[PDB]
RNA sequence: CUCUAACUAUAAAAAUCUCUCUUCUC
RNA sequence: GGUGAAAUUCUUGGAUUUAUUGAAGACUAACUACUGCGAAAGCAUUUGCCAAGGACGUUUUCAUUAAUCAAGAACGAAAGUUAGGGGAUCGAAGAUGAUCAGAUACCGUCGUAGUCUUAACCAUAAACUAUGCCGACUAGGGAUCGGGUGGUGUUUUUCUUAUGACCCACUCGGCACCUUACGAGAAAUCAAAGUCUUUGGGUUCUGGGGGGAGUAUGGUCGCAAGGCUGAAACUUAAAGGAAUUG
RNA sequence: UUCGGGUCUUGUAAUUGGAAUGAGUACAAUGUAAAUACCUUAACGAGGAACAACUGGAGGGCAAGUCUGGUGCCAGCAGCCG
């Protein structure tokens, strides 16, 4: 009646059919192939430190006209280079050139969020201190 | 090919009930069909059936009275442990107050309540309500 | 675009790449 | 989606038929999707029947006819006015257009 | 021309506007080549060739071509790229040419 | 409650288009 | 000649048409249909031979020998590739004559390869009923093809009958079709796409948003063309189906 | 009869009173191998009871503003639509 076999001794083909079909998913394929460890900028890592290389802003998409103020960071753990986004009104000036910055995920499962092209990472901490504490003047940059 | 004959019998019963008839002609007429319809007679979901000898598998003529609403085989006769009877009743029967999972135990083909009364369980045949 | 002509363009790219490989095989 | 349950072909159980050419545009089209019109007419029209009758030996000539089955394509059939677009509830009808004259 | 015009703002500033000068980073430049994606190349009057984005309020509001004087705002964090902010319609450009805020070696006349 | 007849038959050329889309509760 | 209209082209060495004929190669018109056969491609002049096959009839024979199928295999349209044969038509390339702003496109005239075949490859098609196969049941109406039953039936004519051909009724099998929802669907619609939340007759293959991409790589087949197997990185908020009003 | 006593209650006011109590300190003792710490408890310890609770959000999904000022497809926000 249905495509799958139904006999009491058909466990083998049911199991192997499910096992072969599981590769059609994206989460299962990523988890089993281990693509996150090999190809992603961080291997199964929620956060990662890095060094600021330069200080660039990127224009937004079509329906949204602006320039989001990002920063190019070379990761210290392995040496990869990724653009990351500093999230707030006046936080670009807070981060200076060639300082250690702790990047985090951008919240969209390693994909570009909203209208910002070619970015996948936030900025949470700079030079050991957090952006949010600087933005509300609760702490200040050590300037070392 | 005809693999599960009881499936054909119950499908014919379902089709001839949904259309509003009062009789069915089941062709192959094995032991299991006779016992299944006998249980249905015992519980009232069926009327007055009949075995027609052909010297070749015989046949059955079933009389209905509209009291039944659905038969159905569990085609893979799963080994049903006495603990799994309640799960099958929940998954198949529409309410706990009625319905019967007809299953074949070593003590014969019996409704699930009778099997639970004997404290014996075996393979599952089908369901009626 | 048509799948036919995209297929044909891929075949012509394979033309060039196969000739190049045959030259350097 | 299916515009025609018959697919327009009218084949239903052959897989392949032998194509025929259009009389106007010479389109190699299958013989069943090749809408056919049997033009049977007089070799001399009603405009010259009297003239021919008055000026012909063999009094009461049978005036033989001419027969030709025209195998149109479908683009020509739409354009050369042979066949017309129809309502989707009128596409059901396959009878010829109701006996042009009785 | 077209029926587009009636959908527009009808902002009719035909009379002679007062030209805007350069302020602490905003500088004059000349369109050298037209690129795609709504971006232009501007030779600034400092010996540099900056890449200037066709910018908001300017994208599909004024139409600009090769060899047009322009006012463009820089970005202190990235000097190479910049944003076109205002366009001068070839009349006040002559005035700036006489006043010479830009080197006069860039002679662009019809 | 009784029937099977009439018929035709034109194809010149015609590419392109920019903003900007905005709440429905007794 | 030909065309919307022209021109290229052939022609008083008499073309275009006109009568007999002859040569070559291809094709099998009209009959030709909601008709037939086949596993699918596909199959249409006559006759003979060769073997094969479905359907029906059967108070014949064996008694589960069966259904679907990874591995393996046979055929597999057109196009294309090696050689040998032919070489009519039509016609990729090409040659031009037109149309245009351009036209090495569509209209036209020539025109190789090919089309047609004997061997050897190729294994892909919108190879479509975009509906896997086997099995059961469920609803009314006619027709149609093959077979078989009965008619106190009708013309047939060989005096009567036997056939055959019809007419009426029934049945089996097949390509199909009309109506309808009382069932199913997102609907278009389907008599199966029904008997599925009242979810299980057996069984094989395939899909998990779009693009990248049926791409690269690695195998494997192929002389070659290419076939089979076949991702990811990355990017994207949609792409898509049916139908309603403009 | 307009009332209106508020006849019977429930909130809002930088008005205003009397209480209770720890979070902290700390005689002790208990605790512990010895000490912290906890349980108990002297003596202190609340008026703005400054002994002061933040973290996010207020278009929709999704509870809560179409209030005020600022910026004007900038700055920025926005997991998605925006
Ligand atoms: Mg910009
Ligand atoms: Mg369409
Ligand atoms: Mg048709
Ligand atoms: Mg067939
Ligand atoms: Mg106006
Ligand atoms: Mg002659
Ligand atoms: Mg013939
Ligand atoms: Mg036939
Ligand atoms: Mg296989
Ligand atoms: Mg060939
Ligand atoms: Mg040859
Ligand atoms: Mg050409
Ligand atoms: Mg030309
Ligand atoms: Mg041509
Ligand atoms: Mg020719
Ligand atoms: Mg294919
Ligand atoms: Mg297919
Ligand atoms: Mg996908
Ligand atoms: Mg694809
Ligand atoms: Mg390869
Ligand atoms: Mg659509
Ligand atoms: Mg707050
Ligand atoms: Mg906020
Ligand atoms: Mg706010
Ligand atoms: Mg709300
Ligand atoms: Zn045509």
């Amino acid at each position: 009646g249905k495509g799958k076999p139904r006999g009491l001794n058909s466990a083998r083909k049911l199991r192997v059919h499910r096992r072969n079909n599981r590769w059609a998913e994206t989460t299962y394929k990523k988890r089993l192939l281990g693509t996150a460890f090999k190809s992603s900028p961080f291997g199964g890592s929620s956060h990662a430190k890095g060094i600021v290389l330069e200080k660039i802003g990127i224009e937004s998409k079509q329906p949204n006209s602006a320039i989001r103020k990002c920063v190019r960071v070379q990761l210290i753990k392995n040496g990869k280079k990724v653009t990351a986004f500093v999230p707030n009104d006046g936080c670009l000036n807070f981060v200076d050139e060639n300082d250690e910055v702790l990047l985090a995920g951008f919240g969209r499962k390693g994909k570009a969020k909203g209208d910002i092209p070619g970015v996948r990472f936030k900025v949470v901490k700079v030079s050991g201190v957090s952006l949010l504490a600087l933005w509300k003047e609760k702490k200040e940059k050590p300037r070392s | 090919t005809r693999t599960s004959v009881l499936a054909d019998a119950l499908n014919a019963i379902n089709n001839a009930e949904k259309t509003g008839k009062r009789q069915v002609l089941i062709r192959p007429s094995s032991k299991v069909i006779i016992k299944f319809l006998q249980v249905m007679q015992k519980h009232g979901y069926i009327g007055e059936f009949e075995y027609i000898d052909d010297h070749r598998s015989g046949k059955i003529v079933v009389q209905l009275n509209g009291r039944l609403n659905k038969c159905g085989v569990i085609s893979p006769r799963f080994n049903v442990k006495i603990a799994d009877v309640e799960k099958w009743t929940a998954n198949l029967l529409p309410a706990r107050q009625f319905g019967y999972v007809i299953l074949t135990t070593s003590a014969g083909i019996m409704d699930h309540e009778e099997a639970h009364r004997k404290h014996v369980s075996g393979k599952i045949l089908g369901f009626v309500y | 675009m048509r799948a036919k002509w995209r297929k044909k363009r891929t075949r012509r790219l394979k033309r060039k790449r196969r000739k190049v490989r045959a030259r350097s095989k | 989606p299916k515009k025609r349950a018959s697919n327009g072909r009218n084949k239903k159980g052959r897989g392949h038929v032998k194509p025929v050419r259009c009389v106007n545009c010479s389109r190699s089209v299958p013989k069943d999707k090749a809408i056919k019109r049997m033009a049977i007419r007089n070799i001399v029209e009603a405009a010259a029947i009297r003239d021919l009758s008055e000026a012909s030996v063999y009094a009461e000539y049978a005036l033989p006819k001419t027969y030709n089955k025209l195998h149109y394509c479908i683009s020509c059939a739409i354009h050369a006015r042979i066949v017309r677009v129809r309502s989707r509830t009128d596409r059901r009808i396959r009878a010829p257009p109701q006996r042009p004259r009785f | 021309g077209g029926k587009k015009g009636r959908r527009g703002k009808n902002d009719s500033d035909g009379p002679k506007r007062e030209l805007i000068y350069k302020e602490e980073g905003q500088e004059y430049a000349q369109i050298t080549k037209m690129l795609g994606n709504g971006r232009v190349e501007a030779s600034c009057f400092d010996g540099n060739k900056r890449m200037a984005h066709i910018r908001g309020k300017l994208r599909k509001k004024v139409w600009m071509g090769q060899g047009d004087i322009i006012l463009v705002s820089l970005r202190d964090f990235q000097d190479d790229q910049c944003d076109v902010v205002h366009k001068y319609n070839l009349d006040e450009a002559r005035t700036l040419k006489n006043q010479g805020e830009l080197p006069e070696n860039a002679k662009i006349n019809e």
